[PDB]
DNA sequence: GGGTATTCGCCGTGTACCTCTCCT
RNA sequence: CGGAGAGGUA
DNA sequence: CATGACGGCGAATACCC
């Protein structure tokens, strides 16, 4: 019955209109009786009867009497629930200033009246006067007359001026001032200046004035005169120990306000000395501002205990506030919880549910069915029957839950698979039985975990459980598209053991008719499970038509592999099981089954795999014993050799050969080498066993050691843990992070000594505390991401945009971190991907690149692919299916109405707790390409780079670049371009501790504009003795040298100047003042030498990247493109100018600048090194560049830990970060110039203007942090429910904001259907009807 | 606690993810049966009536 | 339909649209007194609706047409 | 009496539970001998020796 | 020393013995570590933890169910559970968690009556906690109201 | 009178569940 | 049946 | 009274012209 939520200020008349009566007495209820005192906080005549349809007096006690107001006691005969809907009012003797509109920064009263907050506070809390109406005297309106000044001013002249004190003065000021006239005055003041800070202040004030003008709110309304009173049933009194009440903590503040108001009013009637009147007025102000926001200004009023009082503002803000505790989440009926145990017999869609729990949960359904067959005439009979737990009631329970799913949830719900739907199977126990394969989805185990169960009530909820949340539909991960039901532990161990082969196992050399004969031989004990045999295998393969063609052949395999083949669905190659099967192999098997055959065979195959793995892990008898931790026989020798080596290098320190620092550095290296040797010996001894062949020969084979099998299969453990078990624990770190010199040479089998164990406790405690404290940061980041992306939903099929992001493989040095296949799988191309021949089109323009398409891409060695991205998608209020691409969880293109923003936020947040906290040598064979390069003559013929810092690519023949290396200024490449490289030889060599001012053309350098002894110094080092020159820094250097800047020109034997061809400005090189001239004057210089010396990660990093935090020392870039120069220096910071209109920027001068005095740079060229601020990247290089930067950095952090997250989620977050635009010029639109508005609004307005033929406004995209972007949303309900509820609500009330129930959070809060998923179409109807 | 004869081996998934398989003889011998004593209070007071 | 809904999903297309159509049909059978178009096998109304959908006997268009006919008498 | 998963031993690296197990067996073994000598009503000298 | 004590008891030094499968009598293929471990029963019994509720008492200020097994309370469907439901697209499940399983008094009463009548259909209304929030914001001297339609 | 660097106050800091005592 | 403090489980 | 938290950010303060 509503479409939007309206918020504004409350006028005194409106507050009176809300109330049903006035509260006058400060005593809540009569303690002698249990009736409430009349006219108090729980008065019945105002708020309603305490009982239903009964007077306070008891005269009327029937529904026939409804509607009759009792004359005796004034109480109306009505439902008692009106007590939680009827509000009161408190008449205030004096105007009181609302605390929210005063102290919530920025002060609204302060901004509106242009007064400082301190001044208003002194006046408000009775420390100063305000000249409301000076008249024609020498006193202005907002002049603060101190009490002395006030009396003396009144003495000299005390009629014309009207200086008042207290909130009544602010009332007078706010009421008198005309908004429109003074707004015009400020608007004309804005253009009548040139000071930027004054412009900022004026526009900040004018925004507040416009907010008041458009909303219809009145300034004087910010000063309260009638105080609303919450309904008493919303602030009840909880009984304790039968006869007494605790502190309500909210009625106390109301009591204090009422008391202070009455005493003020009475000390105003009898009249008193003004000082005590003002004291009473001040303490009434304090009572009201504590009732509204206790503690916001001044000390927090304290109750019976030292605990601060919880005020009205505390009702609605924070974790325990109304929004987060009762609206965004709430306790629900039809719910239970219990300890979870493993059900290994369950199918993937089933859960084990206690029958007692189900009987309690499904109780209304039991009642309904019992009445349905007339076994219980009334509700009471059915309730008694259920309480007795009759057999027929258990039959009813069996019938009800036949196909009615239940939702299982385990906290924390990090991603959506933390809630899944299952078919309940009644079990006799009290614990819930969980299917093993979904445990990884829940991050659940059976060491004490508990889960909650919920019962979908309606048909829509049941079908959403079956079709959306059921475990059979959730086999793939929405974060990366990989399967998430992968077997682990016992199943992996069983499959690995059954698929392992032995050299001389019983039954080797047999030839079997098929898998059934292998199973018969194994079960009858005639053949070992690892016997190498020949088996007739019939496999099936899909053809082009899609039918299964059968091929039968003899396979050289094992008995166990043949047995396992029986459960494999038709259509898979036999080779998929013809190997020892580890966790990786089993996951690949499941993924292949899903890709080829679809969901149903995959679910059946997963169940069969789990059953087979459990059965054969049980049959294997795999155990763990002290003998399995086989310690290498060379361990003691290696330890003694390392000890002798460290003793020798300690003897080196004794005689002074090595310093303490290097002593420790080499002791650490020596111990690391010893640890590596011990680890290698242990693994070599552990990974192999010796076996006698059928020919009596001794043969090596893969070991059947239990722990080695556990590690090799991938079921449990890693090489590192095995090294701790059977090698040595190794080097440990101090709590401060420094490595302890002496490592733990013992292992857990030998046992540590007291000192070693105490040393290891440091790291153990550090890791546990790290986890405990980082979980909170991860949760906070997840909540911020969820908010910033909550409203983003796929709302279109195709917006038709031709833009996109260019995907290439991630290359860092020699290795390629990420194949192009991974980055483009499931993406939609933004252009036709021409075959390298460039003649034809390898894939058409708009193709969802699935497995086969990427197969074609990689097979033809496609270098790069342009794909559509949610960031560049044209759709307003959402994205389109094509730009998002494949739905990773489902495997097809994303459907309309899918809440991709929440999915992206959860996908990024979930692995948050897994996060922490001089030359170039090609390594491979390929041609070398160079871009952004300038080549000139060289002394040795080997090219020197003169271009602004460039890169280098290694392309391996077929045209795919396998390597990239950065090339600084002056790096002289050791080869040419395209020469090809064997691999392992240096390509370029340079000194990272110097940088020249090289001039390509040879000649004699002439020291122009140059003074000896003022701008230069001569030094003669004792070791060398040469008269080298230091170009002293200007601030360091003498006063005389400051006026002249150093300069070095090029002249030749001809006498003229040779300069860079094509230009008009002579080749003149200034030295930056940190340069070392080693050569003498008039020395012929060959190109390719030095002319000067110029010396020179985890979860927090991801949070800083998503918050768009500016780095401490950000890289300076070229704002515009042109030739650089300097200007004023020292006068603050060095000025650099750029011109092709000129640019002028200031730079610390204790920083290093890559560019030289006459070096021309393009827009975005790095002027000074350092981490790049993403704001600058967006400003200069565009949306695409900042998106790529954020994606690359976030994926760097996540790939360091081995976490696989698709880039599209990060792109969704970036798109949410890029929702704001600042107007460069108003144009013909209605947007004011210079303000920040929504980018979609600008798009719509410009599209409409271009339809009308007018000119559209120009805008600059604004990058906002996730917190800032969340708080800057158009919906004030969402922002208030997120953070800073006081500030957001003050903004909304002053502006008079209107909130459309358009996002997910808004509809959740009002309990409507969300505009996503199954409710999406509903909202569409709601849109079309309106 | 109690001294239990224990074998380290997988048993058909019933010891998956730290789960424990317990013989019925352990239940029969009351090895881990425990006594729990709860105190319930019934207070008769004065009410207005 | 009793273990996986992929057949019904492919029949309808959008999964959410499948949920809505199945809910409409299941309400027509639970409260409207309509008879299953498929042989009831002790299934719930939701599962019966899903089974009808995966065989092409029930979709949004068919439901709309039948509703129009029924309201016409 | 109880079947425990071997797979929870390696990654946890709580190897003591293995050694205790071995030692526990040894302990029981000693009792299993003494109990036998108690059921066969052996001489106090033999029990003393063992 | 442990192996010496195992010898004294005529037990294998490896601590591993041949076990047989009770179900079939078949030999487990590898020796199994068999010994005695000293096990403890922790004060985390499933009797004290298992809990379920269909309907029950509700809180005074907000008509949402009570919390805690001792109060026969309902499970809290927090923010992250709501996020999971939104990520699934299960709009109706989320709505019934927010309204008819919660402080929607009229909706929950009608839902119970419909379930007793075999009609699994909800008629959601406005959650009561939203009305509480509206009243609380009114009490701060701020006019917040729903609009026409 | 104007710009910039420093200071100060406010905002935020994981979910779910269980037990006890004490509280105008 | 609200708040506070303490402890604990995942 | 509590005096064991700290990072980020915007408004205000002061310093430097
Ligand atoms: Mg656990
Ligand atoms: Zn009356
Ligand atoms: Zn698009």
């Amino acid at each position: 019955e509503f479409d939007a939520i309206k918020i504004a200020l409350a006028s005194p008349d409106m507050i009176r209109s809300w109330s049903f009566g006035e509260v006058k007495k400060p005593e809540t209820i009569n303690y002698r009786t249990f009736k409430p005192e009349r006219d108090g906080l729980f008065c019945a005549r105002i708020f309603g009867p305490v009982k239903d349809y009964e007077c306070l007096c008891g005269k009327y006690k029937r529904l026939k009497h409804r509607g009759v107001i009792c004359e005796k006691c004034g109480v109306e005969v009505t439902q008692t629930k009106v007590r939680r809907e009827r509000m009161g009012h408190i008449e205030l003797a004096s105007p009181t200033a609302h605390i929210w509109f005063l102290k919530s920064l920025p002060s609204r009263i302060g901004l509106l009246l242009d007064m400082p907050l301190r001044d208003i506070e002194r006046v408000l809390y009775f420390e100063s006067y305000v000249v409301i109406e000076g008249g024609m005297t020498n006193l202005e309106r907002q002049q603060i007359l101190t009490e002395e000044q006030y009396l003396d001013a009144l003495e000299e002249f005390g009629d014309e001026f009207d200086a008042k004190m207290g909130a009544e003065a602010i009332q007078a000021l706010l009421k008198s001032m005309d908004l429109e006239q003074e707004c015009e005055q400020l608007r004309e003041e804005l253009n009548e200046t040139n000071s930027e800070t004054k412009r900022k202040k004026l526009t900040k004030r004018i925004k507040l004035l416009e907010a008041f003008v458009q909303s219809g709110n009145k300034p004087e309304w910010m000063i309260l005169t009638v105080l609303p009173v919450l309904p008493p049933d919303l602030r009840p009194l909880v009984p304790l120990d039968g006869g007494r009440f605790a502190t309500s903590d909210l009625n106390d503040l109301y009591r204090r306000v009422i008391n202070r108001n009455n005493r003020l009013k009475r000390l105003l009637d009898l009249a008193a000395p003004d000082i005590i009147v003002r004291n009473e007025k001040r303490m009434l102000q304090e009572a009201v501002d504590a009732l509204l926001d206790n503690g916001r200004r001044g000390r927090a009023i304290t109750g019976s205990n030292k605990r601060p009082l919880k005020s009205l503002a505390d009702m609605i803000k924070g974790k325990q506030g109304r929004f987060r505790q009762n609206l965004l989440g709430k306790r629900v009926d039809y719910s239970g919880r219990s300890v979870i145990t493993v059900g290994p017999y369950l199918r993937l869609h089933q859960c084990g549910l206690p029958k007692k729990m189900a009987l309690e949960l499904f109780k209304p359904f039991i009642y309904g069915k019992l009445e349905l067959r007339g076994l219980a005439t009334t509700i009471k009979a059915a309730k008694k029957m259920v309480e007795r737990e009759e057999a027929v009631v258990w039959d009813i329970l069996d019938e009800v839950i036949r196909e009615h799913p239940v939702l299982l949830n385990r906290a924390p719900t990090l991603h959506r698979l933390g809630i899944q739907a299952f078919e309940p199977v009644l079990i006799e126990g009290k614990a819930i039985q969980l299917h093993p394969l979904v445990c990884a989805a829940y991050n659940a185990d059976f060491d004490g975990d508990q889960m909650a169960v919920h019962v979908p009530l309606t048909l829509e909820a049941q079908l959403e459980a079956r079709a959306l949340m059921m475990s059979t539909n959730n086999i793939l991960s929405p974060a990366n598209g990989e399967p998430i039901i992968v077997p682990s532990q016992d199943v992996v161990l069983g499959l690995y053991y059954m698929t392992r082969d032995c050299v001389n196992a019983k039954g080797e050399g047999m030839v079997l008719t098929g898998p059934k004969e292998a199973e018969r031989l194994y079960r009858s004990g005639l053949a070992s499970l690892h016997a190498r045999v020949k088996v007739r295998i019939t496999e099936y393969e899909k053809d082009a038509n899609g039918e299964l063609v059968a091929k039968t052949s003899l396979k050289d395999t094992t008995v166990g592999r043949a047995i396992l083949w029986m459960i494999v669905p038709k259509g898979l190659p036999y080779s998929i099981v013809n190997q020892a099967l580890g966790k990786k192999a089993i996951s690949k098997m499941l993924n292949t089954c899903y890709r080829i055959l679809g969901l149903k065979p995959t679910v059946i195959f997963a169940d069969q795999i789990m059953y087979t793995g459990f059965a054969y892990a049980a049959r294997s008898g795999a155990s763990v014993g002290i003998d399995d931790m086989v310690i290498p026989e060379k361990k003691h020798e290696i330890i003694s050799e390392a000890e002798a080596e460290v003793a020798e290098i300690q003897e080196q320190f004794q005689s002074g050969l090595v310093t303490a620092g290097e002593r420790y550095n080499k002791v650490i290296d020596i111990w690391a080498a010893a640890n590596d040797r011990v680890s290698k010996a242990m693994m070599d001894n552990l990974q192999t066993e010796t076996v006698i062949n059928r020919d009596g020969q001794e043969e090596k084979q893969v070991s059947f050691n239990s722990i080695y099998m556990m590690a090799d299969s991938g079921a449990r453990g890693s090489a590192a843990q095995i090294r701790q078990l059977a090698g040595m624990r190794g080097l440990m770190a101090k709590p401060d992070g420094s490595i302890i010199e002496t490592p733990i040479t013992a292992n857990f089998r030998e046992g540590l000594n007291v000192l070693q164990y105490f040393i290891s406790t440091h790291g153990a405690r550090k890791g546990l505390a790290d986890t405990a404290l980082k979980t909170a940061n991860s949760g906070y980041l997840t909540r911020r991401l969820v908010d910033v992306a909550q409203d983003l939903v796929v709302t279109e099929d195709d917006c038709g945009t031709h833009e996109g992001i260019m995907m290439t493989p991630v290359i860092e040095g020699g290795d390629v971190k990420e194949p192009l296949r991974d980055r483009v799988l499931g993406r939609v191309t933004a252009e036709d991907v021409l075959k390298p021949g460039t003649a034809d089109i390898l894939v058409p323009r708009n193709t969802l690149l699935h497995e086969q398409w990427c197969d074609l891409l990689e097979e033809n060695s496609v270098d790069a692919v342009k794909v559509r991205s949610v960031v560049s998608c044209d759709t307003d209020f959402g994205v389109c299916a094509h730009c998002y691409g494949r739905d990773l969880a489902r495997g097809h293109i994303i459907n309309k109405g899918e809440a991709i923003g929440v999915i992206a936020a959860q996908s990024i947040g979930e692995p948050g707790t897994q996060l922490t906290m001089s030359s170039i040598q090609v390594k491979n064979k390929g041609s070398i390409k160079l871009s952004n390069v300038k080549s000139v003559v060289n002394s040795s013929g080997k090219l020197v780079i003169t271009s602004r810092n460039t890169e280098l690519k290694l392309i391996d023949e077929f045209g795919r670049t396998k390597e990239s290396y950065k090339v600084p200024y002056g790096a002289v490449l050791a080869k040419g371009d395209g020469e090809q490289v064997a691999g392992g030889e240096t390509v370029a060599n340079w000194d990272p501790h110097t940088m020249p001012v090289i001039t390509e053309v040879s000649g004699f350098v002439r020291f122009t504009d140059m003074i000896d002894g003022q701008t230069i110094t001569r030094q003669t080092d004792e070791l060398t003795g040469l008269s080298s020159l230091v170009v002293l820094d200007s601030a360091e250097r003498t006063a005389g040298g400051k006026d002249l800047r150093p300069a070095l020109k090029i002249v030749d034997a001809q006498g003229n100047d040779v300069l860079i061809p094509g230009t008009d400005m002579p080749a003149q090189y200034f030295l930056p003042g940190k340069a070392i001239v080693q050569l003498e004057d008039g020395v012929q210089i060959s190109s390719g030498d030095t002319l000067a010396r110029i010396p020179q990660g985890g979860l927090p990093r991801v949070a800083d990247l998503f918050e768009a935090r500016r780095p401490k020392e950000p890289a300076i870039l070229a704002e515009i493109s042109g030739i650089v120069s300097f200007g004023k220096e020292t006068k603050g910071k060095r000025r650099l100018v750029i011109t092709p209109d000129p640019y002028e920027e200031m730079i610390p001068k204790w920083r290093q600048l890559n560019v030289f005095e006459g070096e021309r740079v393009e827009r975005g060229d790095v002027i000074s090194d350092g981490p790049e601020a993403p704001h600058d990247i967006l400003r200069l290089r565009g949306v695409h560049a900042v998106t790529r930067y954020i994606v690359n950095e976030v994926q760097d952090v996540y790939r360091l830990q081995g976490v696989k997250i698709n880039d599209k989620h990060i792109e969704v977050i970036v798109r949410q970060m890029l929702r704001k635009a600042t107007i460069v010029n108003a144009g013909s639109s209605d947007f004011l110039e210079g303000e920040q508005v929504e980018y979609s609004r600008v798009k719509i307005a410009n599209r409409e203007l271009e339809a009308n033929g007018k000119v559209g406004a120009t805008y600059s995209r604004d990058l906002l942090g996730i917190t800032k972007a969340s708080l800057a949303t158009e919906s004030f309900i969402s922002a208030a429910s997120f953070q800073e509820t006081t500030r957001v609500l003050t903004e909304a009330a002053v502006a008079g904001k209107r909130d459309e129930l358009r996002g997910l959070k808004e509809n959740v809060i009002v309990g409507r259907l969300i505009p996503a998923g199954t409710g999406y179409a509903y909202h569409q109807d709601r849109m079309r009807r309106r | 606690g109690q001294n239990m004869r224990v074998a380290f081996m997988p048993w058909n998934g019933y010891n998956f993810e730290d789960s424990i398989l317990v013989s019925e003889r352990v239940v029969q011998e009351d090895r881990f049966t425990t006594i729990h004593i709860q105190e319930l209070a019934c207070v008769s007071r004065d009410t207005k009536l | 339909a009793r273990v996986t809904v992929q057949d019904a999903v492919e029949k309808i297309g959008n999964r959410f649209d499948l949920v809505l159509v199945a809910a409409r049909r299941a309400r027509q059978m639970q409260v409207g007194g309509k008879d299953p178009l498929v042989p009831e096998e002790n299934d719930k109304t939701t599962v019966i609706a899903l089974r009808e959908i995966e065989e092409g006997l029930i979709n949004n268009q068919i439901l709309d047409v039948r509703e129009r006919q029924e309201q016409q008498e | 009496d109880i079947v425990l998963n071997p797979l929870g031993v390696p990654s946890r690296m709580n190897i003591g539970q293995i050694l205790e197990t071995h030692l526990g067996m040894a302990a029981k073994g000693i009792g299993d001998k003494i109990n036998a000598m108690l059921k066969q009503q052996q001489e106090v000298a033999k029990l003393r020796e063992f | 020393e442990i192996k010496e004590l195992l010898k004294l008891g005529d037990l294998p030094t490896s601590g591993q013995i041949r076990l047989y499968d009770g179900r079939t009598g078949e030999q487990f293929e590898r020796p199994v570590t068999v010994g005695y471990m000293y096990m403890l029963k922790l004060n985390h019994l499933v009797d004290d933890k298992m809990h379920a509720r269909s309907t029950g008492s509700y809180s005074l200020v907000t008509q949402q169910p009570l919390g805690g097994k001792a109060q026969f309370g309902g499970q809290r469907f927090g923010e992250m559970e709501v996020w999971a439901l939104e990520a699934y697209g299960a709009a109706y499940t989320l709505q019934e968690m927010l309204t008819v399983k919660s402080d929607d008094v009229n909706g929950r009463t009608k839902m119970y009556k419909n379930i007793v009548d075999g009609n699994h259909q909800m008629e959601p209304g406005m959650p009561e906690s939203f009305n509480v929030l509206l009243k609380e914001i009114r009490s701060l001297g701020i006019n917040i109201e729903l609009e026409d339609e």
